RNA sequence: CCAGUUGACACAAAAUAGACUACGAAAGUGGCUUUAACAUAUCUGAACACACAAUAGCUAAGACCCAAACUGGGAUUAGAUACCCCACUAUGCUUAGCCCUAAACCUCAACAGUUCAACAAAACUGCUCGCCAGAACACUACGAGCCACAGCUUAAAACUCAAAGGACCUGGCGGUGCUUCAUAUCCCUCUAGAGGAGCCUGUUCUGUAAUCGAUAAACCCCGAUCAACCUCACCACCUCUUGCUCAGCCUAUAUACCGCCAUCUUCAGCAAACCCUGAUGAAGGCUACAAAGUAAGCGCAAGUACCCACGUAAAGACGUUAGGUCAAGGUGUAGCCCAUGAGGUGGCAAGAAAUGGGCUACAUUUUCUACCCCAGAAACGAUAGCCCUUAUGAAAUAAGGGUCGAAGGUGGAUUUAGCA
């Protein structure tokens, strides 16, 4: 790897760039820097949960054309909905979002799991352990599952930002394939429970 | 591995010279070049007849002395100059050695039309890299 | 005797070299090859006190008293 | 040892030869005179740097040794010639007699640097042993002159990484606090002229931002350093972007502005955006293609397996 | 030493108990 | 009759104390009451006799829920009288007709005493009987004794040989328990080309007048930065032992070389010259409250240059496959000396069969178009081959124009590099 071990990862945001405090900045001194990419960026607006999922969605290597298609999905799905809302009742800004980071947000928590199988061995014989993992291992498990289903290479009729779309909109209230497969896989957890009894750590 | 042109460690007090103990990847490095010659240059181009002629008169001055080119020459082309630097050892007298040189420099001036010369390695010292 | 359990090893190496060795040896010790053999004690610090004293004395006074004997005959 | 001797007397025959060489007046030259020799008359080209021609009087070069352990029937130097290392013990036993008396009363080098400053090869628990005594010395009753002796094989702190080289306004050229700066990213380079005030557009190239670069991360790249500093529209600039394509000429314009607002900026904030990361250039940059490999690092298939 | 005499000992053994066994 | 509180039927079995010390020539033993219990105390003196049984077994049987020899039925099962689950028949507790063999070892006999071939149950002499000084044949045929009729005490002689047996030295090994641990190198996680397939491409090898190089480990876009007579270095017809060579060989001995280089290395050290540890033998040189290393020489380290100093081209020590090569080229030695060389003339290019290394698609990503990102078809991939050819030639190789316009809907547990 490149990333010289003399040089260290910083900050992305400027939530807390906004100026104990002698000590960190000494410490944030002694330290090189190196440089942000094009897709991260300071705006706080740009949630960086939303720049994640790009980063993961990268289709042939070219972030620029998921990033492109990314954000025409979005502001397509925003539109959608301010139709639905706006176009509607006065001002019920409480039943429904107000932008796409919430409509990510939500369609996170809709997908993002809480249990994952492992087929742990003892010396040569695979278990059924359900092993704990973190938000982030969560998260990025909820976006390789939106990523192949969505590319899901078999549709072979509707194009991909509608199919994006539909995906999202699905996804927003209980609807879609993600769920259905996250649900899939916490019956497949739940139905052999008793055989966490052979984890090594 | 690789013996290009080195080798390994043996005994102690064995014959080396600097050309008999270098690796491949040290060819610039550690080593220099015995053949600063006007062929492979760049962007210029002449390189396959001035190889084949540096390649001539080093066989030819090694083929002149009998058992006493241990390394290549230096051949130094500056202009119209042919520079001869030849680890010669000390053979026997100076009237042979003094005909020998007379003689090569005077064929070699009326043969390729361009001045030839050498000089002797008068050194009680080879040039051992390694001690092996 | 150093800290371990282990007289010092520099009696074989003198009588791997003939010299005539002295030691205060003990009775953790092992007089076998010291050709001057001195049992006293060792844990007392007073002991060890007269000892390097006498020492230091007897060498000085030897010293000494080899200088002066030397000059005296080799002026003769 | 007669040897060395020998090849110093050489050296000092062939010094007074290349003195002689020059008709000037000054002997005691410096490095000059070494340094136009290589470039002249003595121009390797060997790629290392110790095989070079750097001919010099070997007088402090050629290291020294032990000399004489022994004088009129023996009789060393010291009464610990026989523990070997005679010098490091000697010093030893006297930092503990030390020690004692200063009871009575009441950073550091590497092994290999001590071994240079004496002429002793010491190990690791030797030396760990000695800092163990240094550091029971100078914990025993603070002073002064036992201070200092102690630092003497100590160095001093000499803090760095601390300030950022604050550039200057710069008002010549025009009646505009404009400020020059660069970016690099994937072999790219470019000079912005970003001034202070004009809230309104900016000049990309001589043209607008909007048919130059309609996506949008190119517009949230270019806001990044504008946005860190809070100075959004207050802001114009005539940048002339060069090398690079798309996301290159991105960051290098990102680079460009980050740097003309941290050179005319508090600080505070000057010290935010260094740390944040926009002012340097990361490392990602236009890799060797490996030759004995099919692209960069992928290498071929059935390798090991 | 070990059990290593007594192998070839009952080798012989166990052959002559099975050609006994045997006829 | 499975879990039992109010109770129940064996010749069983000694829960902690058993961590205790004993006798018996030795077997032999431990939860309890009683009969009788430890011979000579100078030793030895039958393997031609009086007796025990270690554990087991034949015969007459009693006999303990509790165990197995005979056991059935089933993981695994390629082939399991054992292994993984239920108990049971001679026998474990008892009286007699009996071989008394063992690891009846504490492999070290009882008394008088005194102070190391190696493994070590320390060393030195007297006393008594027993033992042997070729193994496999030879815990056996045969002979002598036993109520055994599968055996016991002894138990030999032939063909083969250099024997044979025991111990010792640091190593490879640890599906050895464990210590440092492996960072894309390993499973848990993935980013992604390739697996079903189109195109360039050869591998096991076919064919004549068209060799090919271990053409596994390190070959299958390797030498080929490529096979029309050159390139193919491979053979025949006009002629030779001057064959263009004062001949060569691209012919061969990898059990003899020079030559380049991955591999373990993503380690960690090798040793000259010295001085020590084994009653100096195969070997070793061993840890700071310090127990023998200085260590010629080769090393990481110092990076050799750069995108600095990580990371790249390449290691990184004595070495690892009589490593690839007698033919990438030359070469000891043998053969051709009516050639396997050839002076001039004639000869291939296809995969019978499988496969993989690179460019490609299964989807709106195959076409990106005037705009590289403000505007979208076939609803599929819409090949190769062939013809006109950029070039030329006695047989096309990268590809431009026309035709075909396919092969199959990520297709097998997945495969390899990646900590930017
Ligand atoms: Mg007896
Ligand atoms: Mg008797
Ligand atoms: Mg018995
Ligand atoms: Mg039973
Ligand atoms: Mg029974
Ligand atoms: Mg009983
Ligand atoms: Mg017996
Ligand atoms: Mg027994
Ligand atoms: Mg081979
Ligand atoms: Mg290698
Ligand atoms: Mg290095
Ligand atoms: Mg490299
Ligand atoms: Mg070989
Ligand atoms: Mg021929």
């Amino acid at each position: 790897s490149r990333y010289s071990p003399e040089f260290k990862d910083p900050l992305i945001d400027k939530e807390y760039y906004r100026k104990e405090e002698k000590y960190v900045r000494e410490l944030k001194k002694t330290q090189l820097i190196k440089a942000a990419p094009a897709g991260k960026t300071s705006s706080v607006f740009e949630d960086p949960v939303i720049s994640k999922f790009t980063n993961m969605m990268m289709i042939g290597g070219n972030k620029v054309l998921a990033r492109s298609l990314m954000i025409q999905t979005l502001e397509a799905v925003k539109r959608k909905q301010f139709e639905k809302y706006h176009a509607a009742s006065a001002e019920e800004q409480a039943t429904i979002e107000r932008n796409p980071y919430t409509i990510f947000h939500q369609a996170l928590k809709n997908c993002e799991p809480m249990i994952g199988l492992v087929p742990i061995l003892k010396g040569g014989r695979f278990y059924q352990v359900p092993v704990p993992l973190p938000d982030r291992r969560r998260r990025f498990l909820a976006m390789k599952w939106m990523i192949t289903e969505c590319r899901d290479k078999k549709h072979q009729r509707t194009l991909m930002p509608e199919k994006l779309s539909h995906k999202l909109l699905e996804a927003f209230h209980n609807q879609g394939p993600v769920i259905k497969r996250k649900h899939d896989l916490h019956k497949m957890a739940e139905a052999n429970r008793a055989l966490a009894h052979y984890r090594w750590w | 591995k690789n013996r290009a042109a080195r080798v390994r460690v043996s005994k102690g007090d064995k014959p080396v010279t600097y050309e008999e103990a270098h690796a491949p990847h040290y060819i610039a490095h550690r080593k220099g070049w015995l053949s600063l010659h006007t062929g492979n240059l760049d962007g210029e181009d002449h390189a396959a007849e001035r190889t084949v002629e540096d390649v001539f008169l080093r066989k030819f001055m090694w083929g002149t002395f009998p058992g006493c080119l241990a390394d290549q020459l230096v051949l130094k082309r500056r202009g119209n100059q042919l520079e001869i630097c030849a680890v010669v050892l000390r053979q026997l007298s100076p009237h042979k050695y003094y005909f020998l040189v007379g003689y090569s420099e005077t064929l070699l001036s009326y043969f390729y039309k361009c001045p030839v010369r050498l000089h002797l390695q008068t050194v009680p010292s080879k040039v051992v890299y390694k001690y092996l | 005797l150093n800290n371990i359990f282990e007289p010092h090893v520099a009696v074989r190496d003198a009588a791997k070299m003939n010299i005539p060795t002295v030691g205060i040896v003990d009775t953790n010790c092992n007089p076998c090859l010291i050709t001057y053999p001195v049992p006293g004690n060792d844990d007392s610090p007073l002991a060890v006190h007269l000892y390097c004293r006498l020492f230091q004395t007897a060498i000085t006074r030897a010293k000494e008293k080899r200088q002066q004997v030397e000059a005296l005959y080799r002026l003769q | 040892e007669d040897f060395i001797k020998k090849q110093i007397e050489e050296f000092n025959i062939g010094k007074r030869h290349l003195a002689n060489m020059m008709g000037e007046d000054p002997e005691t030259f410096t490095q000059e005179d070494i340094d136009r020799a290589i470039a002249y008359l003595f121009p390797s080209g060997l790629f290392e740097k110790r095989a070079r021609p750097v001919m010099k009087h070997p007088e402090q070069i050629f290291p020294r040794q032990r000399a004489i352990q022994w004088g009129e029937d023996g009789r060393p130097f010291h009464y610990l010639f026989y523990t070997g290392k005679q010098s490091y013990y000697s010093l030893m036993h006297d930092v503990y007699g030390m020690l004692l008396n200063l009871e009575k009363h009441q950073r550091w080098l590497i092994k290999e640097e001590l071994e240079e400053m004496l002429v002793e090869k010491l190990s690791d628990l030797d030396y760990m042993q000695f800092i163990r005594l240094l550091e029971k010395l100078l914990t025993s009753q603070c002073g002064a002159a036992e201070e200092e002796f102690v630092q003497r094989f100590r160095r001093s702190v000499t803090l760095e990484s601390k300030k950022q080289l604050i550039e200057p306004v710069q008002y010549d050229e025009q009646g505009m606090a404009f400020s020059k700066s660069e970016g690099k990213r994937k072999t790219a380079k470019a000079e912005a002229i970003v001034y202070k005030h004009g809230s309104g557009r900016i000049k990309v190239n001589g043209i607008d931002y909007q048919l130059y670069f309609p996506i949008t991360q190119d517009r949230e790249q270019l806001m990044f350093p504008f946005h860190f500093v809070d100075r959004l529209g207050k802001h114009d600039v005539t940048c002339t972007v060069s090398g690079g394509g798309r996301s290159a000429q991105a960051g290098a314009i990102r680079l460009a502005m980050a740097k003309a607002l941290c050179s005319f900026v508090t600080e505070d904030e000057v010290e935010w955006m260094r740390q944040a990361g926009l002012l340097t250039t990361d490392p990602r940059v236009r890799e060797r293609k490996k030759p004995g490999q099919e692209g960069a690092r992928r290498k071929f298939t059935w390798k090991k397996r | 030493k070990n059990v290593l005499k007594i192998r070839r000992r009952k080798m012989n053994h166990h052959k002559y108990r099975k050609l006994v066994k045997k006829t």
